[PDB]
């Protein structure tokens, strides 16, 4: 959504950026995303790290992943309320007072405070269901910095652990006994509702019922340690085998008044833009084929069945050249597609398919998981004895 | 039918595939261009010989058409070469700016980048016109040393007039000549008659080689009113060079006309942010 | 002591040995500094959202005022911005130009050089106009397949105009908005009244991106007489980010703006040389 | 003297230089100068030149030298008048009545015409001796062309006096039996004084008190064929050995009251500005001389007498950096100056001053030709008994 804040300057950024590099002790807060970024899910992957660990698993929320930073300012002295983009860039929220509990009083907060506290983020939208009320929320599902302490090198376990009683028990008691002291708090907080591996079951059937998005599953090691900036090998990121999908550029090869054949083409080099050029000097592709070859090349035909070929019929527009994007129904093997792109000009550089048609193998349906539920769990009754 | 045909609509995502032009040439301005044009035939008109005591010189003052007191105005608000045979254009900047500018000019002359690029000069002259029976003689007598610094006959060719609305100041353009007596002394035979003018000049000069171009921050008392004028000059071996050698290499002639017309407009413009 | 001290007045004729200034910055040319000022102050006060949808175009006819048939003429010899309020320019460049204007680009398109740097689109549509109970409304039919292919209201925020007495041709810059329309459902709705304004163009364009510019050349027959128009549109993309970046990289929008004026150029000045 | 017409646009004189080359037979007018060019007088010029051969002398006029061009136009039918200046640059006069005269009719005259004749002249200012009131005026002294005939190929003598019969005669005339069909008359026109060369003595004389402007003495061979294009080793220009000369900077040599060491250098390559950015920062030139180097290399030593020293004494400018003009003095050998060039920065690059040093030695004086007067009277007699 829009951003609870705003970016303060340039410098201002590179300050913080600073602070940030020490508090996990690497200075790649300089660039890179500090959070942790996950890794595509395989099969391959079931017997390597699903099969050897103790794991996590929600949704992947698809809100705008924000992390949250936490200090008070040895410049001027006040707490300050900062988010952190996927490009590396700095937010700067209202009033928000981030506490402890070190002794016991149902006042302590009030004075009390929170330095160096890095928790990573996402930030939904929120409908109420009996009142259908929307509202803007962030979510935690790990902290790698609690005062000043790097909880980077630590077990997810007590990553997530501290985080509960240090940063949210304290947010929490403050918001729930003291409710007029902050209005100055411009949107709630919650924790990333977690439940293990063993409940896939329980987890997909509630994915689709969830007020805000979720496009996919994702898992997290409990056993394992966090990270600092990029890719981790043992953190991974769920998909529909039908999410991953590509422009195609639709060209007929053709011998009048019954469906023929629809081969789909990629784009490589530079010839498309110089291909439009004498493109209207046409009467139909068949002598064109002869330049464009410095374009297109095509492996697949599509699939149009006949409800679908009548759907097509009626309305219409020239063809020999427009752009479809299409999943590879894994029950058949050839892909339906499920909308063209028109805002769109060719279909995708030959590489940069390549890369895609990988992904749609490694996926692995949702049973194609769900079947391992009772394995992960007799696997782990295994690690609860034999250690 | 429709099918079989080329999908056409390949216009919407087609900004999806920093040039000078879509040439990469830099078109000449149309000024620049003109006063280029100018530069150029009127130098030819002028015969070979005299050819080397040109003057180029570029004044600031109002463009003043002759049906009335008030500066002109035509409906029209970027600089401009101003078309009118009644309108004449009177040299005398305000001399609140005029002590502001030289300023500007002897600090900027001065910084410690343009250490030996800026050149400045006094001279505190005493200019003497003289007749016979007609040619005008201009005579530069010097008030220190008290001696012939300068003997011609200023003759006119053509003027250039540049209405400049978005500045508080317009600009003439005089290519004109600056014709001796040979190398015979009249200056000193010059009895049989006394001058018919008599001007008094603390002109201060800043001379700079390295564009084309000298600025004359020039008070002129008169002998009422003193006069506090502004001009500048152009190297003159510099353009008939240019000139020389124009069919061969035109860059050069070009690029030193904009550079001659460039400085005009830092002073044009930086005497219009000086008011206040 | 004097015979001894090193001669220096090594400067009164020193000028006899090419930064483009007295400063070795290039100032903006006169006309070219308000086009930006202008073209920045409008996009200013058009709102943020809408601004994604800037037209800024360049068009030719002959600047005509309200009192007079015949063309404008102030006392001026060189482009300069016109302001007159009554001043109307109707574009309109004449055939056996237009012709011959065509083809020039189009050679000049497919030169060995800018080979990947000029992209060719004929189309031939319809433009149709649409009225309530007033707001007026554009919207797109093609000819050979009859289908909506741009659907606005357009309309006008603020224009300049181009007196040019060294060209056969002025300009009328328009900086003006495309606004989508209102309803969820339209382009059909209108297709109801027999559109009570209606025009044929057959429009080949060019685009470049390296300068980022579009050039047409539209042949639009209205139903007695068919005007053929000559128009340079501007990637609104990079026109709104060297605008949305402006106190960063300041001269992105200099740059920028002037290849745009280059380009305005090129074409006036060449459609003004092929006369005869 | 201000030109007497002027040139049109470059495209109408065109058409010209064209028209003229076939009345030549050759393109040479198309940019190089038609108009013979004169030699610098040698002394190996007498036995060779001024001994095998026929003289004519008449003084350098410094006026502005321009050839005449006389041609009807079949562009639409008119005799235009034509000045051809030192580049290939062509003026345009108003009226002249220029023809022959087939017939007798003192009449005859007021309707012929002249047509593609080329004629050599001078410019000259004119101070008429008895009453002081000056005319522009024109005096030729070659011609190679009459009524599109060539008299190039011609012995000088002839194209003379057909300049004489065919351009002199109807001018004139049409002047004294018409005084008024001719008001349209922009100067006056006269031929050039000749004389044959053993009247060195009787030309000298002249020189110095003619009513123009005039710098040396002029050979033009008798029996000896004209010029188009650039200069011939048989025209002769004299100059006062005087005359010759260049601008010597004066950097000072000495080791404090009366008259020290003076040389004078000659500056090469670039490095005169180049010193001058480290000139200013002087005391004296005594340790400069490692930098001033690059630039100047004293080859000479002035000279400066007792009275010439009461001269520079009372009046001054710094000195060690000025630039000075003058002549080697024939009775000496040794070079005063008469001027100090202050107008110019340096002095001359070393070449261009090696060519000047040529002609010094080449200078022939006034009393070194007065002496061969009755030799070439001599032999010029011998010749028309010996052929």
């Amino acid at each position: 959504p829009e951003i609870p804040g705003l970016i303060q300057p340039g410098n201002v950024t590179q300050d913080l950026k600073m602070m940030v590099c020490k508090l996990l002790n690497s200075p790649k807060p300089t660039k890179t995303f500090p959070g942790s970024q996950p890794v595509s899910f395989q099969h391959s992957d079931v017997e390597e790290k699903l099969l050897a660990h103790d794991y996590y698993v929600c949704e992947k929320t698809d809100g705008l992943r924000v992390l949250m930073f936490i200090v008070i300012n040895p410049v001027t002295g006040e707490q300050g309320c900062f988010m952190i983009d996927r490009e590396n860039n700095y937010y700067l929220v209202n009033g928000f007072r981030f506490p402890r509990l070190p002794q016991k009083k149902k006042e302590e907060l009030l004075e009390t405070l929170q330095d160096g506290t890095l928790l990573d983020g996402e930030l939904v939208i929120q409908t109420n269901p009996m009142t259908k009320l929307q509202e803007l929320r962030y979510l935690m599902f790990d902290c790698l910095a609690i005062n000043g302490r790097c909880l980077t090198q630590s077990p997810t376990s007590s990553r997530l652990a501290h985080l509960g009683k240090e940063f949210f028990k304290p947010y929490f008691d403050l918001r729930a006994a003291y409710p007029n002291r902050c209005t100055t708090f411009p949107f709630k907080i919650s924790m990333k509702h977690m439940d293990f591996s063993y409940q896939l079951v329980k987890v997909a059937k509630s994915l689709d019922k969830l007020p805000h998005l979720s496009d996919g599953l994702i898992f997290t090691p409990v056993k394992a340690p966090y990270t600092a900036g990029g890719k981790d090998s043992l953190l991974l990121k769920w998909k529909p085998e039908q999410e991953n999908t590509v422009d195609f550029k639709l060209i007929l090869d053709i011998p009048y008044d019954v469906k023929p054949v629809f081969s789909l083409y990629v784009w490589q080099g530079g010839a498309d833009v110089n291909s439009r050029l004498k493109h209207f000097d046409q009467p139909f592709d068949r002598k064109e084929f002869e330049i464009l070859e410095r374009t297109y090349r095509k492996f697949a035909e599509l699939s149009v069945s006949d409800e679908e070929w009548q759907n097509l019929k009626n309305l219409e527009q020239p063809l020999n050249g427009r752009i479809v994007e299409c999943a590879k129904n894994q029950e058949t093997g050839a892909w339906e597609m499920l909308r063209f792109r028109d805002d769109k000009l060719n279909g995708n550089h030959t590489s940069v398919v390549q890369k895609v048609l990988e992904s749609i193998n490694d996926s692995v349906s949702l049973e194609d998981l769900e079947e391992i539920v009772g394995d992960i769990k007799r696997c782990w009754d295994e690690r609860r004895a034999n250690m | 039918p429709i099918w079989a045909q080329k999908w056409k609509p390949t216009i919407k995502a087609l900004q999806s595939i920093i040039d000078p032009s879509f040439l990469n040439i830099i078109p000449d301005d149309d000024l620049t261009k003109s006063v280029q044009d100018w530069v150029y035939a009127t130098i030819y008109s002028i015969a070979p010989e005299l050819r080397s005591f040109i003057e180029l010189e570029m004044k600031f003052g109002v463009i003043i058409d002759a049906k009335g007191p008030d500066r002109v105005n035509p409906p029209v608000s970027s600089q401009c070469v101003f078309t009118e045979l009644d309108a004449h254009l009177t040299p005398n900047i305000d001399a609140s700016l005029f002590k502001e500018l030289s300023k500007y000019i002897r600090g900027i002359s001065e910084v410690t980048e343009n250490t030996g690029k800026f050149s400045i000069i006094e001279s505190q002259t005493r200019d003497s016109v003289y007749r016979v029976g007609p040619r005008f003689l201009r005579m530069s007598t010097d008030i220190k040393t008290g001696r012939v610094g300068q003997f011609i006959e200023k003759r006119h060719v053509a003027q250039l007039l540049l209405y400049s609305p978005k500045d508080s100041y317009d600009v003439k353009i005089s290519l004109n000549l600056e014709l001796p007596v040979p190398d015979n002394d009249p200056p000193e035979k010059y009895k049989s008659q006394s001058p018919i003018s008599e001007r008094t000049k603390d002109r201060v000069s800043y001379i700079h080689n390295d564009s084309c171009t000298r600025i004359d921050i020039t008070k002129v008392e008169n002998h009422s009113e003193t006069t506090h004028e502004v001009e500048l000059e152009i190297n003159t071996p510099a353009l008939l060079n240019a000139f020389d050698n124009i069919t061969n290499d035109s860059k050069e002639y070009a690029s030193l006309i904009r550079t001659f017309l460039n400085n005009g407009t830092i002073i044009r413009r930086k005497l219009s942010s000086l008011s206040y």
